[PDB]
């Protein structure tokens, strides 16, 4: 049972600039038969893996030349040179030189770009959804970078507590920005008990905080 | 070119059985073997074993000997992962991937099959509309979208016109609700000016429930 220590777990780097990825093997990945079966694969966001470089420095078909594999026994490199936001994802490497093959643990690649302010909208509740006895509040903050926002909620100025969920998407393959959506979920009851409706948003970006809002049945 | 292509997601109670399916084209089946490989959410891929389809063995990680099984029907080019006896550390996607035996390395992938196994029934989504945040005849960009509320298991899939629209478009991450349901939102952004001409449908697929809907988004 050979181990596969892939450093670093995630790598932040700027567009442009190298990153490097370590993998290092507990036993040297040279076969008997004199080949080295190392090999790398990139998982971007939600998709299937793709095959990357082979026997330690080939490329596979289509695969641009600023990405570069090299060492030997048992520590190897990936080297992404001049980076680019489309390069973004878990990079993996996979040996099959010893039964069994094994994967790393994986490296996220991650990208450092400008502060980029969120655009935000607030969305009321369908109605369609207030006459299923539900009402759910979602603000979007499109757009934006670095990851770290605030989002608060008020009703009727109120500031309120955990009744809302964030969910975040992953880094945006073409501008490297992310989105954000906040919801506030109430019961059709204690929505219309209440006339305005708010999320405030503090960001990097903003020198001041955004508010959107909605007053029911606007 | 070489194409995988694996049947769709499933749910399944502890201790069933689930078959899953891995169709090729583009090449010829039986030269090239194929891997299955296991991702458990958030966590790293983990090479299960695989089938010779030119003689007809399996080969398993030690980790995948006895409840796993490898199937082949050789004249419809498709490849099938049985798992037996399933337990709840079998949630996973599970990808298929063609192994080009001349560098011994796995080359085309498919998709990926997401399995639940779980107690629980499936519970198809509400769909309601995210109405545009402008009116047509102000300036700039208006956002939209659609909330897909309160189903299980996960995944769902988004399409907006029917795959016809797909820049500006935001699809989040599902998050779980004190119910134990998932719900997300999938958004749009569009110039406001296009809100009086085109229509805006967003098409979700709740596949373990049957679940298709098409929902016209509109101010
Ligand atoms: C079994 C084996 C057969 C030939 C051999 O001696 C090495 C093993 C281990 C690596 C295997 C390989 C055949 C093809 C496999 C399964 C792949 O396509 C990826 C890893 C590869």
């Amino acid at each position: 049972e050979l181990v596969m220590t892939q450093t670093p777990l995630s790598l932040p780097v700027s567009l442009g600039d190298q990153a490097s990825i370590s993998c290092r093997s507990s036993q040297s990945l040279v076969h008997s038969n004199g080949n080295t079966y190392l090999h790398w694969y990139l998982q971007k966001p939600g998709q299937s893996p793709k095959f990357l470089i082979y026997k330690v420095s080939n490329r596979f078909s289509g695969v641009p030349d600023r990405f570069s594999g090299s060492g030997s026994g048992t520590d190897f490199i990936l080297k992404i040179s001049r980076v680019e936001a489309e390069d973004l994802g878990v990079y993996f490497c996979f040996q099959s030189t010893h039964f069994f093959p094994t994967f790393g643990g994986g490296t996220k690649l991650e990208i450092k770009r400008t502060v980029a302010a969120p655009s935000v909208f607030i969305f009321p509740p369908s109605d369609e959804q207030l006459k299923s006895g539900t009402a759910s509040v979602v603000c979007l903050l499109n757009n934006f970078y670095p990851r770290e926002a605030k989002v608060q909620w008020k009703v009727d100025n109120a500031l309120q507590s955990g009744n809302s969920q964030e969910s975040v998407t992953e880094q945006d393959s073409k501008d490297s920005t992310y989105s954000l959506s906040s919801t506030l979920t109430l019961s059709k009851a204690d929505y219309e008990k209440h006339k305005v409706y708010a999320c405030e948003v503090t960001h990097q970006g903003l020198s001041s905080p955004v508010t959107k809002s909605f007053n029911r049945g606007e | 070119q070489v194409q995988l292509v694996q049947s769709g997601p499933e749910l399944k109670k502890p201790g069933e059985t689930v078959k899953i399916s891995c169709k090729a084209s583009g090449y010829m089946f039986t030269n090239y073997g194929m891997n299955w490989v296991k991702q458990a959410p958030g966590k790293a891929l983990k090479w299960m074993g695989w089938i010779n389809p030119y003689t007809g063995e399996s080969t398993f990680a030690d980790d995948f000997k006895g409840r796993f099984a490898f199937f082949l029907e050789t004249s419809a080019t498709t490849a099938y992962l049985q798992i037996n006896n399933l337990k709840n550390e079998d949630t996973a996607t599970y990808f298929c991937a063609r192994g080009t035996t001349i560098v011994w390395a796995m080359d085309y992938w498919g998709q990926g099959t997401s399995v639940t196994v779980s107690s629980a029934s499936t519970k198809g989504p509400s769909v309601f509309p995210l109405a545009p945040s402008s009116k047509s005849t102000s300036g700039g960009t208006a956002a939209l979208g659609c909330l897909v509320k309160d189903y299980f298991p996960e995944p769902v899939t988004v399409s907006w016109n029917s795959g016809a629209l797909t820049s500006g478009v935001h699809t989040f991450p599902a998050v779980l609700q004190s119910s134990g349901l998932y719900s997300l939102s999938s958004v749009v952004t569009v110039p406001s000016s296009s809100l009086g001409t085109q229509t805006y449908i967003c098409n979700v697929n709740h596949k373990p429930s049957n679940t298709k809907v098409d929902k016209k988004v509109e101010p």
